[PDB]
C-alpha cells in the first residue's frame, strides 16, 4: 500500500492509515494496530 | 499491445491557472497488464504524462 | 485563503465552521468561547467616606 | 505468461511486464517484485 498505510498483517489485504494506531479503536479485523502498543 | 473496451472519462476537480490545474480519471478493462500512451487531442488541454 | 463567518456569543456552545475549496478535502473548524470580559473606561469624580 | 513478462510469486497467477521490476512503485500485490533489489 502507501507509505501513510500499515496492513493488517501479511494475511489481510487492508491498510489502514498508521494515525490509526493505538487510538483505542480496533480498526484491524482483530485489532492488530493496537496489540503491544 | 493491451485492449481497451469501454473507456469513460469523468473530471474530479478542475481550477484554470498556469500550473497544472486539474485531475481527470479514466476507468477501463482491459485483457492484460501493460503500457499504454496517452494523448489529448484538442488544444485547449495539455496533457502532463 | 481568506474566509469569514460568524459565530453566536454564548459560553460554552460548539461552533462548527465549513470550509471548501476547488481541488482540496473541505475542512471542519470547531470553535468555542470559554470567557468573555466587558469593561467600561472609568474616570473618577470623588470618593466618599 | 509471455517471455517478457514475470510473475509475482508462485502463490500469485498475476503477470506483469518485466520493465516493471524494480522501478520505485510497489507494482506486484503487495511489492514482490521491489523485494531483494
Ligand atoms: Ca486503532
Ligand atoms: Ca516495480
Amino acid at each position: 500500500c502507501r507509505i501513510h498505510e500499515i496492513s493488517c498483517g501479511a494475511h489481510s489485504t487492508q491498510c489502514i492509515p498508521v494515525s490509526w494506531r493505538c487510538d483505542g479503536e480496533n480498526d484491524c479485523d482483530s485489532g492488530e494496530d493496537e496489540e503491544n502498543c | 499491445a493491451p485492449t481497451i473496451i469501454d473507456l469513460t472519462c469523468t473530471v474530479a476537480t478542475c481550477t484554470h491557472s498556469s500550473d497544472f490545474g486539474g485531475v481527470l480519471t479514466l476507468t477501463y478493462k482491459t485483457d492484460k497488464n501493460g503500457d499504454c500512451s496517452v494523448h489529448s487531442h484538442s488544444n485547449v488541454a495539455t496533457l502532463q504524462e | 485563503y481568506e474566509h469569514s463567518t460568524v459565530m453566536p456569543n454564548v459560553v460554552g456552545f460548539p461552533y462548527k465552521a465549513h470550509i471548501e475549496r476547488p481541488g482540496y478535502s473541505p475542512l471542519t473548524l470547531q470553535m468555542q468561547v470559554v470567557e468573555t470580559s466587558l469593561e467600561p473606561t472609568l474616570n473618577l469624580e470623588y470618593i466618599t467616606c
